[PDB]
This record gives C-alpha cells, sequence and structure tokens, in this order.
C-alpha cells in the first residue's frame, strides 16, 4: 500500500493567519501529469467535505482561501487566510492505486496566550465504596496548550496501567482545554494505602503542582 | 443531492450489520460508492467500492474476507453488510460517491451510521458525586461534578440543575474501560461561597437503558 | 478550447477471440483533460469501460478493455481482448475536462460487431 504521513500532527495559529499543511507519500501518486491525491475538511461530528481534487483543483463551492499543490510524493494544502469556521481536521487521501488510503490528519487548532490549569482532586464518594471499587478524579481546568502530564502517586509510588483521562474539545469562548483523569482501584487496593496524590505538570506552571488527599480525611 | 445512511447499530461479536445508504437516480448512472470508516479517535479507512451499473467491486484486501457491498438498482439504495463482527470493528462507516468518469474525490458523503461491536450488554450508568472541598478549591473558586460510570452503550446526555446551568460546566467524552463499559464526568466550576448558597444538581439520562437519573451534589 | 474527439472506424466487424481496435483523436496539450471509452447500456446509457489515464480505483473493472496511447499523442487505440459475442453493440469515447469538472464531450457514435 501506499502510506501518505501528514506533518504537523496540529497547527497552531490565529483568524487570519496562513495555514500550510503537508502531505507526504510513501511512493510516487502521479502519472502522465496527473495527481491522484485529494484534500478533504472535518469538523466534530461531521462526515468529511471535499476541499480539493487531484492535487490542485478547487471542489466547487469551497471558499478560494483553499488551494493545493505539489506532485509525486510531496503535497501542500494551503489555507491563505484562516476564516473562524476554517479550524478542523484536514486529510489527504490518494487514489493513485488499490487500496485507497488516507493520511493521518492534522488538527488546525487556535493559537492563544499560555494558560495554566487550575487543579482540582475529588475523594471516591462512600456511595461508591460500597460498591468495592473506588474512583479518584483530578480536573484539570480551562489550559492552554493542550499538552499536559497528569501522574498518579499513591504513597508516593508512581502509578501506571490503571488510569485513564480524557480532554474536551477547545473551548468556543476562550480557546482552553480541559482534562479529566481518573484512578480507579479496588476498594481492597484502596484502603491499604493513606496518601492520593496527582501531579500535573504544564508549561503554564512555574513547577509541577501536586494536589493530593488522605483517605479517611 | 443526498446520501441518507440507517442508524445506530449495537451489535455482539460474531453477529452481522447491515449498513444501508439510499441515494438517487442521477447519483447511480453517473458516480461508483464508496465505503468508508473511522475508528473512535482516529483517521479514515478505505473498505470497498461498488459499480451500481454492473454490481463489480473493489475491496481493501483486509475487509474482503468479511464485507459484501450490494446495490438495488430499484430503490437506487446501496449496502454494506460486515460480517463476523469484532470488537475493533466499532465505528462510524461511511458511503461516499466518487464521478463514474474519473476519480475527482469522493464529492459527497453521507451522513455516517455508528456501529459498536462488544461483549457487553446494555447497562445503566451509576452515578457519583464528585464532591466540592477545599482541594477542589482554588482561589475563589470550587469545583464539583458527577461520575457517569459502568454504561453502555454510548451515548449519555448530561445536563445540571435542569439544563439551567450552562456556563462554567464541562462534560468530557468518556473513555472505554478495561470492562467493556463507558464512563464520563461532568464538571462545573463555581464561586466557593455559593457551596453554602446554591443546590447543584446534575441530571443523567441513558435512552438505551432507560434511565434518568438525578444526583444532588453536596460539599 | 475545445472540441469532441473523433472515433473510427464508425463500424468495426470481428467474430471470436480477436482483437477489436478503435481509434479515439483527440487534439490537445492538456490542460487536463481526461479520455473514458464508453458502451451503450441496453437502458441507453454510457457505460465506462476504461479511461486515460488509466481509472485504477474503478471497482469492477474489466482488464478486456484497454485504452493505449499512441506516440502523436493524439490518438488513442481503444481495444477489446478476445472479443466476444455479447461485445457487440455501440461505442464512443468522451473527453472530460477536470477544470469546469463537469465537462464533457462526447464523438459520434460506433458499431461493433
Amino acid at each position: 500500500e501506499i502510506v501518505l504521513t501528514q506533518s504537523p500532527a496540529t497547527l497552531s495559529l490565529s483568524p487570519g493567519e496562513r495555514a500550510t499543511l503537508s502531505c507526504r507519500a510513501s511512493k510516487g501518486v502521479s502519472t502522465s501529469g496527473y495527481s491522484y491525491l485529494h484534500w478533504y475538511q472535518q469538523k466534530p461530528g461531521q462526515a468529511p467535505r471535499l476541499l480539493i481534487y487531484l492535487a490542485s483543483y478547487l471542489e466547487s463551492g469551497v471558499p478560494a482561501r483553499f488551494s493545493g499543490s505539489g506532485s509525486g510524493t510531496d503535497f501542500t494544502l494551503t489555507i491563505s487566510s484562516l476564516e473562524p469556521e476554517d479550524f478542523a481536521v484536514y486529510y489527504c487521501q490518494h487514489s493513485r492505486d488499490l487500496p485507497l488510503t488516507f493520511g493521518g490528519g492534522t488538527k488546525v487548532e487556535i493559537k492563544r496566550t499560555v494558560a495554566a490549569p487550575s487543579v482540582f482532586i475529588f475523594p471516591p464518594s462512600d456511595e461508591q465504596l460500597k460498591s468495592g471499587t473506588a474512583s479518584v478524579v483530578c480536573l484539570l481546568n480551562n489550559f492552554y496548550p493542550r499538552e499536559a502530564k497528569v501522574q498518579w502517586k499513591v504513597d508516593n509510588a508512581l502509578q501506571s496501567g490503571n488510569s485513564q483521562e480524557s480532554v474536551t474539545e477547545q473551548d468556543s469562548k476562550d480557546s482552553t482545554y480541559s482534562l479529566s483523569s481518573t484512578l480507579t482501584l479496588s476498594k481492597a487496593d484502596y484502603e491499604k494505602h493513606k496518601v492520593y496524590a496527582c501531579e500535573v505538570t504544564h508549561q503554564g506552571l512555574s513547577s509541577p503542582v501536586t494536589k493530593s488527599f488522605n483517605r479517611g480525611e | 443531492v443526498q446520501l441518507v445512511q440507517s442508524g445506530v447499530e449495537v451489535k455482539k461479536p460474531g453477529a452481522s450489520v447491515k449498513v444501508s445508504c439510499k441515494a438517487s437516480g442521477y447519483t447511480f448512472t453517473n458516480y461508483y460508492m464508496y465505503w468508508v470508516r473511522q475508528a473512535p479517535g482516529q483517521g479514515l479507512e478505505w473498505m470497498g467500492g461498488i459499480n451500481p451499473s454492473n454490481g463489480g467491486t473493489n475491496f481493501n484486501e483486509k475487509f474482503k474476507n468479511r464485507v459484501t457491498l450490494t446495490t438495488d438498482s430499484s430503490t437506487t439504495t446501496a449496502y454494506m453488510e460486515l460480517k463476523s463482527l469484532q470488537f475493533d470493528d466499532t465505528a462510524v462507516y461511511y458511503c461516499a460517491r466518487r464521478d463514474y468518469r474519473f476519480d475527482m474525490g469522493f464529492d459527497y458523503w453521507g451522513q455516517g451510521t455508528t456501529v459498536t461491536v462488544s461483549s457487553a450488554s446494555t447497562k445503566g450508568p451509576s452515578v457519583f458525586p464528585l464532591a466540592p472541598s477545599s482541594k477542589s478549591t482554588s482561589g475563589g473558586t470550587a469545583a464539583l461534578g458527577c461520575l457517569v460510570k459502568d454504561y453502555f452503550p454510548e451515548p449519555v446526555t448530561v445536563s445540571w440543575n435542569s439544563g439551567a446551568l450552562t456556563s462554567g460546566v464541562h462534560t468530557f467524552p468518556a473513555v472505554l474501560q478495561s470492562s467493556g463499559l463507558y464512563s464520563l464526568s461532568s464538571v462545573v466550576t463555581v464561586p466557593s461561597s455559593s457551596l453554602g448558597t446554591q443546590t447543584y444538581i446534575c441530571n443523567v439520562n441513558h435512552k438505551p437503558s432507560n434511565t434518568k437519573v438525578d444526583k444532588k451534589v453536596e460539599p | 478550447p475545445w472540441n469532441p474527439p473523433t472515433f473510427s472506424p464508425a463500424l468495426l466487424v470481428v467474430t471470436e477471440g480477436d482483437n477489436a481496435t478503435f481509434t479515439c483523436s483527440f487534439s490537445n496539450t492538456s490542460e487536463s483533460f481526461v479520455l473514458n471509452w464508453y458502451r451503450m447500456s441496453p437502458s441507453n446509457q454510457t457505460d465506462k469501460l476504461a479511461a486515460f489515464p488509466e481509472d485504477r480505483s474503478q471497482p469492477g473493472q474489466d482488464s478486456r478493455f484497454r485504452v493505449t496511447q499512441l506516440p502523436n499523442g493524439r490518438d488513442f487505440h481503444m481495444s477489446v481482448v478476445r472479443a466476444r459475442r455479447n461485445d457487440s453493440g455501440t461505442y464512443l469515447c468522451g473527453a472530460i475536462s477536470l477544470a469546469p469538472k463537469a465537462q464533457i464531450k462526447e464523438s459520434l457514435r460506433a458499431e461493433l460487431r
């Protein structure tokens, strides 16, 4: 198969700014001066929309600020000036042979000033503790950029393999992200330790922030 | 010009699913139809295509053994049957059309059909408070919420104080736990001083299991 | 820009196992066009047999139909390899403009027997 590599995975830009996205194929996708490469836009919860076909042709209905260029293994999609509507995920796709394949996607997000998370921690509810399971929740609220490290520590021991995290879409009002992380243990494991902490690293913080509590506090 | 696909599916492993894509006479005489899927959190993957004029097909080799593609000319409808379903067949499935003269891109896509495959059965959520305290208080702000845990399938919908409370709310995307059930949290930030002057209730609705629960969250 | 391609011979006769070769002529410097070779369906629709350049993502593609660009660049050989009984019928070629996206101009139609 021909594999398409898109870069960068994320572009952080402000409205009005030029966006340039790249797509690189593992083998040539051009024949006789034709390049079998197309570009699509996708918004959350929506089907993709065709932007550019055969590397350089503008799909009818699509605004003139979108344009495509390239041939062989090297392609770009350019948005000459970003409108608020253009912050979305973009994919390239080839049809030089079978199988048809898509690139991994590039997300164009809104750039804003660095914002440190506020960190909150929530002990398991007593109600849950009756069920034989204990969930500890760490919340990072309203931060930017999206990159944040959350580490769980139980009696100072780093936890691995017993937590999951989720991240909101970029806020439509202040362009920040929020993150929830859940540490899950059996009630029996939970009652065998005293101190639960989540340690948060983020470029908006001068040092990592530790939120903790004593079980039974 | 429309491509209209059939609705949500929830399936056991080993089962079959048949997704439909209703088009038009014009589409059928002037386009080929293709199927594409998208697993949660991932990109797009091509599965196969069909020529409505002669029923001829092509395939991503990965899918050839389990996918059947057909058209019904008389109702100008395309069908994708995926058999012997696996856990990682969980995805949104799209039908898309392409000009029959030359590939000028997939210029129109159907709205997508969500397919979930799991040995899990339909299950209502357990709702737990995320209780505000000094450990959830930064400055003059406090955070609280609800933990909506161990339900199946998606989706659950969460509101606060019956929809009156919207500003400062974050309802996170669900995660699939090792157990096969989903969990989600919904949090709100409020002035800390309001913890003793305001009632906060999370309303959780899980239509597949007929579940409607309200949970008062106290400090 | 631009005229419809020509398609010859008007009448082509063979019987079993032969090769039936038409010629589509399209004078262009492309200016990207593509070419299609069609046969008329029983419902009088234009069924696409092959394209130039090759439409590799056409589902249900039949390799018996081949389109070959000749050195002058203007003439294309459109050929049925090992032609059969039911291959008899009406054929034509079309030039398709990629930039107005829509635009096709078809040749006059021909008969194969």
